[PDB]
């Protein structure tokens, strides 16, 4: 996600590079045009569309207007944005920003006593 | 102008003489029109004053009867500003679509373009609408002078 | 499966399975949530209800 000559596609291709033969990986329906991949979850197989992934994973945006608000007349919007120091105009990745806090959670749970309430869907007809 | 108001107009006009002859210096005309809820531009006032000259503008006087005929002439006009466009112009000084302009840039324009105001004039106006970063929100300032 | 099927059609969705417990969506507005029922279970052991 941090290299010019790279695209969602470029990504996927590399994706096939590493995993490729992963017991839990599988390649799409010859639609690398959309460039998609599959992974064998526990709930079953899924064909993900790697498209636009690098963009989202970066979360960029026009700091010009960003800061523009940072001092806007409207206080609510003021305090809302009051913290714009991380905006992108040119730090940490979404996937790891998340994946980092989700280890915080997975940590306390392992330090508490679990009580499982396994919900079960009866039908997909919403009947 | 219904006598009802015309009757009061006098109350306003009269409420404008430091000494007492019952005359409003050619200068005061403007503020008296304003006080009566009028927003005549600087030209709209001179036009109905025969375009005098600074000097004589502090000597010449006015009497309600000769003033009233002007109050109206102005009262009925062709246009007027409005949020719609009014702010549309200030939003051009909004450094970065923030929705706010620096109380210094606003303070400039207002005293360097068209009917140039005074350093104090603008001070008294914006004063108290600048935030921590001295940022004013035109949209509002607009409404302020307006709806006010 | 069976058990779950029956209880399900009978109107009961919550069922115990050892420690954890299953809970088939009803999708219907069953009437088993109310102050009344709250106090019924208040303090009540695992089996007393």
């Amino acid at each position: 996600c941090w290299f010019p000559k790279a695209t969602d596609t470029s990504f996927v291709e590399k994706l096939i590079q590493e995993q490729g033969n992963h017991a839990k990986f599988q390649k799409s329906k010859q639609l690398k045009d959309k460039t998609e991949f599959c992974i064998l979850h526990y709930a079953g197989k899924v064909t993900y569309n790697a498209s636009a992934w690098l963009t989202k994973n970066m979360d960029p945006l026009n700091d010009n207007v960003t800061s523009l608000l940072n001092q806007s007349s409207d206080k609510f919007v003021a305090d809302l944005w009051k913290d714009v120091d991380r905006i992108v105009g040119l730090f940490r990745t979404v996937g790891q920003l998340y994946k980092e806090q989700l280890t915080k959670l997975m940590t306390t749970l392992r330090n508490t006593n679990p009580n499982f309430v396994r919900c079960i869907i009866p039908n997909h007809e919403k009947r | 102008f219904s006598e009802e108001q015309t009757a009061e107009f006098k109350e306003a006009f009269q409420l404008f003489d430091r000494t007492g002859d019952g005359k409003i210096l050619y200068s005061q005309c403007g503020d008296v029109m304003r006080a009566l809820g009028q927003n005549p531009t600087n030209a709209e006032v001179m036009k109905v004053l025969g375009n005098p000259k600074s000097d004589e503008m502090n000597l010449k006087t006015l009497k309600f009867e000769q003033f009233l005929p002007m109050m109206q002439t102005i009262a009925k006009n062709k246009d007027q500003g409005c949020f719609e466009d009014y702010v549309e112009g200030l939003r051009v000084f909004d450094k970065e679509g923030n929705g706010t302009v620096m109380g210094a840039e606003i303070r400039h324009v207002l005293v360097t373009l068209g009917e140039k105001m005074t350093e104090e004039e603008v001070e008294q106006l914006v004063a108290g609408h600048e935030d921590s970063n001295g940022c004013i929100n035109y949209e509002e300032l607009v409404r302020m002078v307006l709806s006010g | 499966l069976h058990n779950l099927r029956e209880r399900y059609f009978s109107g009961l969705i919550y069922t115990y399975s050892g420690l954890f417990c299953v809970v088939i969506n009803p999708y219907k507005q069953l009437p088993i949530y109310s102050e009344k029922i709250i106090d019924m279970y208040k303090g009540k052991k695992r089996h007393e209800m």
